[PDB]
C-alpha cells in the first residue's frame, strides 16, 4: 500500500501545515527536509 | 524537577507582496471641417 498522507497539524485536521518565504526559498535550492520521531503513543490488550 | 530551555527563535514576517503588468493597444480616427469666411 502506498504511505500515508501527514498534512494537517490542528486537532481536527482542518489546517495545513505552513512554511516561511525563506524556508520556501530554501527548498527549492535542493535542502531537504528531515523527519525524526520524539515519541509514539500507543495501547496494549488485556482480559477483562 | 521540569525546566524548559529555549535553543531558538523563527521570525516568519507576515507580509503581502503583489506584482502587476499590463499592455494596451488603441486606435483613433479624426474626422475635422473647417469653413472660413471673409
Amino acid at each position: 500500500l502506498s504511505p500515508l498522507a501527514l498534512n494537517t497539524m490542528d486537532q481536527f485536521s482542518s489546517r495545513l501545515i505552513p512554511i516561511n518565504y525563506d524556508q520556501l526559498k530554501k527548498l527549492d535550492a535542493g535542502k531537504q527536509i528531515k523527519l525524526e520521531t520524539t515519541q509514539v503513543s500507543g495501547n496494549f490488550g488485556t482480559k477483562n | 524537577i521540569v525546566g524548559v530551555g529555549m535553543e531558538k527563535l523563527i521570525i516568519s514576517t507576515n507580509e503581502h507582496a503583489s506584482t502587476d503588468q499590463g499592455k494596451t493597444v488603441s486606435r483613433a480616427t479624426t474626422n475635422s471641417k473647417t469653413e472660413s469666411n471673409t
